[PDB]
Order: C-alpha cells, then structure tokens, then sequence
RNA sequence: GGGAGAAGGCACGCUGAUAUGUAGGUGAGGUCCCUCGCGGAUGGAGCUGAAAUCAGUCGAAGAUACCAGCUGGCUGCAACU
RNA sequence: AUGUUU
RNA sequence: UCGGGCUCAUAACCCGA
RNA sequence: CUUACCACUUUGUGAUUCAUGACUGGGGUGAAGUCGUAACAAGGUAACCGUAGGGGAACCUGCGGUUGGAUCA
RNA sequence: GUAAAGCGCACGCAGGCGGUUUGUUAAGUCAGAUGUGAAAUCCCCGGGCUCAACCUGGGAACUGCAUCUGAUACUGGCAAGCUUGAGUCUCGUAGAGGGGGGUAGAAUUCCAGGUGUAGCGGUGAAAUGCGUAGAGAUCUGGAGGAAUACCGGUGGCGAAGGCGGCCCCCUGGACGAAGACUGACGCUCAGGUGCGAAAGCGUGGGGAGCAAACAGGAUUAGAUACCCUGGUAGUCCACGCCGUAAACGAUGUCGACUUGGAGGUUGUGCCCUUGAGGCGUGGCUUCCGGAGCUAACGCGUUAAGUCGACCGCCUGGGGAGUAC
RNA sequence: UAGCUAGUAGGUGGGGUAACGGCUCACCUAGGCGACGAUCCCUAGCUGGUCUGAGAGGAUGACCAGCCACACUGGAACUGA
C-alpha cells in the first residue's frame, strides 16, 4: 500500500476467496514472485501469470475445496516497525505444524521445512494455512 | 494565480532544459513568484485566514522540495537558491 | 520598571617584584607618500600613568582624621512628583 | 405541588 | 378559627358560620 | 614558630518538608426536621453543552450549538 | 459511534514508517567456531543416608556479551536509475470559500404633515402601557440601523469554526480533459505555530429590531419564572484579547482492498446527438442494504468489514475536571 | 524538578600517584551535560538467585556464595605489600 507493499498482498488473497473471488490481482515484484513460489509450489494457488516488463502485474490464481476457500487463515507477522526474526531453535511451526510460514532465509526465501531442512533462520513473513 | 503569460517565462528561464515544468529549478521559482507577489497583497486585508494558508502550503513546499537538493543533487542547490537570494 | 545599596558578608596601609613605571594615554625626531603643507602615513624618544597578582612588613585598628544610608517585619490613610 | 404529604 | 365538601389522601380550592 | 587545606562550630538569608492554628470555602455522612419540586412521559416553559447575568434553594433568563426530543406540525 | 476512552481543526521540526529494479556493502538479521556467562539453586539421568527431608556425580542449561569466519532473501547505507505515489505546465469547470470597496429593493422604528375619531395594543382572560395634548388605522415626505424574502434544495464551498441580494477589485482550494515535464521529492507527527460558534473583555465608533439585568402588570398558597407592557449590556463596525461548545459522524489522518439498488450534484467521451434522451467514465453526496463486524442498537465500498504507517487517548462510580 | 555546570569542558607546560587522568596548579580557549531526561526531590546495598506464574511477566534480594560499603559520631594521617 502507500506504506507497506507486501502487507496488502496477504490481503488481496484473504479477501478474495472470502466471498469467492476468482483471482485478485497486485502489482508484482521480486519479493512478491519469491512469496508465490511458496503457494504454487507449496499447495495453495493455481499459477501466477506475468504482464507488463516495465509494469508487471502478479496474478496469484485462488483455489477452494468442498464448500470453503483453501487459504484460509493467512496473516502477516515481520511488519514493518516490528520485524521479527529468530534462530533455529526458535524457528516458527504454524498451526502445530499443520501450516506454513514463509522465511526468507539468507539462502533465498522458502517455507518453514526448508528451514530446518537447510538448517538456518530468516525473516519469518506470514502464516498460511 | 500568476499570469498564464508569467509561468511558461521563468520555466523557460529556470527550467533544468529548454521548456520543462517539474525539476526543483523550475518548482522553485514558479513557487517563489507567487510567494513574492502575494507577499503585497497579504500587506493589505491580513484577515484573510483562508488565502494566507495557501500562502503557507506553497512556502511550506519551498523550503520543503528545497531539501531534495541536499538529499540529492546537492551541486545545484545553492546554484538555485543563489538565484532567487532565497533561505539567506 | 521595580521592591534593592533589601538583607548579610569579604577585601582595603605600606614595601618590593612582575614592570628600574605595567596597561592605557600623549606623541619628537627619522622614512614614505601626495594637492604639497597649520598635509597625511609611518614611526614609537621622551613625558605621563591607573589597576591586578604575588611575596614581605608596622600598629589595638589601614573607607584610621574631616566626610559619610541604621536595617527589617505587621497594619490605617493618600496612587505617585 | 406532594405523598417519609403544597 | 371551626364545621362541610373536592382528592386515594394532604395542601390548595369551593361553601357556610 | 609560620602559612595552606580542613573538622567541631558561629552568623545572615532563602528553599523544602512535617506538625499545629482563631476563623473559614467547598465536600461527605447521619435522626420518617423545615421549604419547595428542578430533572426522568411533551415531567406539564422539551433537555443538555459553552457562556453571561440574576434569585432563599432546585433554578430563572439571554446568545449560539446538539439531539443524547414527545405529537399527525 | 453510544458502556471509561479521537486533541475543535490545520501546518509542520524532531521521531516512526517507506513504490520499484539493478549493482555494491554487509550494519540489523541467519549460520558455524571460540572465549566467556563462578560455584551452589533449578532440571535430566544416577548414587549415599532403612525412606523422605536432606547429601551428592555427571550433563543439560546459563535467552546473555563479545570476537573470528561465512550467508545475502528481506531491512538499513552508498551508486545508478524507473514510474504507478506525490508535484509542476496547458486548457477549461462549478461554488454562500476568503478579505476589501460600492450599491439595490422589501420591511420595522422614529420624526414630520394631511385625513379622520373614541379607541388601540395585549391575553386564556386581563392589567401595566399608548389615546381627545387627537392615538390606532389611512395617505405623503424625511432619518437611520440591521437583515437579505422568493430562489433554496437530503444544494454547494471550506481544515474546522463556519460561509447567502447585486456589482467590482485582490485572492485560496477543489475538479475534468489530453498529453509534456519532475523522478519517491511521500505518510504521519510529542513538542512548536496558526485558525477558533456563541457569550465575555479593552479602546473608540454605532444603535432600527431583539433582548441578560432591571421596573411595572398578571398568574400563584408563594412565582425573585413561564405570560403581557417597557427596557440597559450585548447583538453591528474597526483594532486587540479570551480560547471554550453536545467544536458531534459523540466515529484521527493516509493508503489498499470487499455484492449491489434508487436518487443528488458537478466535469468529460460518445449515439440517426438524430428527443426530453441512449450508452460510457470521473469528483464530491444522500437514502437502502448484502457478506462481514457488533453486547445489542446498528455500521455496511463515504464501514463500525479485511490489512498496513504514524499519532491522540481509556483503565470502576462519587469525591472532582475540584484542591495545591 | 527544565534547565544544569568555573577547576566547569578541553588544551598547553610545572607538580603528583604504583600507574592514566584537572588528580592538582599556572596560563589559554569557552566548552561540557540535558526530553535517548541532565539538575533537583523521595527511596534502595548489587548479583547469582528467591517467590509466584503455562509462559511472558509481576514481586523480592533473610540464612548460602561473589562484589561493595560500614566499625560510638565527625575528621585525619602514621606503619606497612
Ligand atoms: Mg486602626
Ligand atoms: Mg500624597
Ligand atoms: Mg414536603
Ligand atoms: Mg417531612
Ligand atoms: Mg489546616
Ligand atoms: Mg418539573
Ligand atoms: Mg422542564
Ligand atoms: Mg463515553
Ligand atoms: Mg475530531
Ligand atoms: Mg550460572
Ligand atoms: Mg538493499
Ligand atoms: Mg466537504
Ligand atoms: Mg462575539
Ligand atoms: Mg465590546
Ligand atoms: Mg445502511
Ligand atoms: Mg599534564
Ligand atoms: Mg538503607
Ligand atoms: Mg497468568
Ligand atoms: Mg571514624
């Protein structure tokens, strides 16, 4: 937004799929594209097409199952005034593991497994579940 | 405001290049013109609390776009204040 | 603005040094300059001369004489000269 | 107007 | 002041003496 | 012996804090005291806010504002 | 929002926050190593007292601090930019936006003159008050002050307070159209600065109407009121001051999003324009309401929905927004 | 409590301490500290730790152990590592 960008994306998603939206719609951007691998990759959106090589346009694809939306519990949590970050002892686990929180470790940014997987912390972003 | 005839001559006068409204140069003194002026007529009235405030949101922006220079490009900034004798 | 010299205190002589008399003041030669002299600049001889700090010293006392606010607190009245 | 009473 | 009325009841109000 | 520093301690004048003080502002309790009835219904002049003046008391009146106002205005 | 709680409103320093791409740095941060964080409590396992209390071995732990070397996604710094944020230019658009200066017509009051005569005015009735010194009414002339009917509206403009006849001068903001230019120059803001309804205050002016105070008349058991007759401050102007209000949407500002329906108002593109009109797209604005939110009432794209940046404030009632 | 501070902040050279240093002295500059809260007022020995608590947090610092300070009150130096 006209403060903190990648705050209003988490939203759109939320929004959206609250009253069965098809795809909203946001301005992409490198950090943008690196949060989309974690949900297309991750089991949580469709794809995410591209426009605009001065202009782009990121186009996170929602999805729903029986009679409710999939992401469906998602928040932001590194804001900005308030980072957070945490060590590997202190790694996050999203709904008791049954989640999932982006991290954006030094090396790339990638779910909370590739966490501890790779073994290192980073900037915990959301919470998707 | 200031005459059509007015603006589109200083632009031409400050203007970073040949006919350009936008960079400080041109920002500035389109600026100041209207804040010498209007300086006379507040010399009369001086209740008006409304004009006076515009008066401010404009001079307010002047030592405000000002700053950019310093932030930036700073070689040019006492270049254009020399210009109009403005801050002292 | 005042009230306020509120109140209440400290130091005050003299000798020597800093400095053979100091800072400051005054300013003669000599040099320079130009209408060119009741000129200027520069020069600092001489003259004069506070004040401070040290150190030392005499008496009972150094603003020693003459001279020269007593001070404060509560209240009436009338602004005030 | 009041009622523990204009 | 008193006696009667008015009110659920007081005062007030009305009547009478 | 002398000087320097300095303790006990002396003096003046303020700051601060505690206690106390004739009388007194407002406040709080309490005995079915006396005077009203201002407010809640359109509370019987709709009420309240600022503010100003006045009156035994609630309060009254003026100016602006609010609805947190009744009726078929 | 209404339970306690959004400064009355703006501007803005510090402070906090920061669209986007690349390069660089590696400070925040992450990784590993090392010193170090006394021992003893604590805790895990395990021993010694007959158990337990207690005693005791080892380890874990001691978020910590610093240092060494690495990682570079995000954050911060530097360099280079980019354009959607924000800003300038052009042309127009509407409006009670503001300050100043003139001017207009209706009406009240007063004064004057004619006509004309025993009432007017007021109230629930009355009375005070005004009338034969001739009112009231009716007509003619003049003076003055304040306010601008109809328009006019859920209408408009402004930060808020607030701002209406007409005309001129000076002047602020908003909005739409094409592009052109700037190139994150932005958001918010303790303190600080400025604006502030009404009443009130100081100086000098002004004074028709209204009216605190006050004086009569009336009502009443009383009536320092409501009602009537009068009426001073004030209400008006210029300058200066006070800064308060239920300064109210009782709802801080900015930005991003989330069904829709009818109306208002104001730009602009277009359709036999071929109509009043038919279709678009913007700025602001009412009523309704959907999911959702909510203790409920209700709010509902102008949110009280879902998010983010910054600030202001709340923490039981009375005492008291009082005391010092 | 919104201002505070002259050996005050720094610089020269003397002096001094076991040793750096206004530690002290002379002179010189006029600094230094403060809302990231100085100065002032009230209170208190600090920690490991202790209590409580799901944790964060809140409360606390007796006995055990480390550190600091005190020894009738105020002051001072002597001996000596
Ligand atoms: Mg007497
Ligand atoms: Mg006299
Ligand atoms: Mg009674
Ligand atoms: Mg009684
Ligand atoms: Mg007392
Ligand atoms: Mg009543
Ligand atoms: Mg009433
Ligand atoms: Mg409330
Ligand atoms: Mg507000
Ligand atoms: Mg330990
Ligand atoms: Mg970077
Ligand atoms: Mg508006
Ligand atoms: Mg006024
Ligand atoms: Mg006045
Ligand atoms: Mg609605
Ligand atoms: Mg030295
Ligand atoms: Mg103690
Ligand atoms: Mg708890
Ligand atoms: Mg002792």
């Amino acid at each position: 937004s006209m403060q903190d960008p990648i705050a209003d994306m988490l939203t759109r998603i939320r929004n959206g799929q609250a009253a069965n939206k098809a795809a909203v719609t946001m301005p992409s951007s490198k950090l943008k594209v690196a949060i989309a691998n974690v949900l297309k990759e991750e089991g949580f959106i469709e794809d995410f097409k591209v426009e605009g090589d001065t202009k782009p346009e990121l186009e996170l694809t929602l999805k729903y199952f029986q009679g409710k939306a999939v992401v469906e519990s998602i928040q932001r949590v590194s804001r900005p005034g308030l980072r957070i970050y945490k060590r590997k002892d202190e790694l996050p686990k999203v709904m008791a593991g049954l989640g999932i929180a982006v991290v954006s470790t030094s090396k790339g940014v990638m779910t909370d497994r590739a966490a501890r997987q790779a073994g290192l912390g980073g900037e915990i972003i959301c919470y998707v579940a | 405001s200031l005459s059509t005839e007015a603006t589109a001559k200083i632009v031409s006068e400050f203007g970073r290049d040949a006919n350009d409204t936008g960079s400080t140069e041109v920002q500035v003194a389109l600026l100041t013109a209207q804040i010498n002026h209007l300086q006379g007529h507040f010399a009369e009235h001086k209740k008006d609390h409304h004009s006076r405030r515009g008066l401010l949101r404009m001079v307010s922006q002047r030592r405000k776009l000002l700053d950019y220079l310093k932030r930036k490009d700073v070689a040019r900034y006492t270049r254009l204040i020399e210009r109009l004798g403005l801050r002292r």
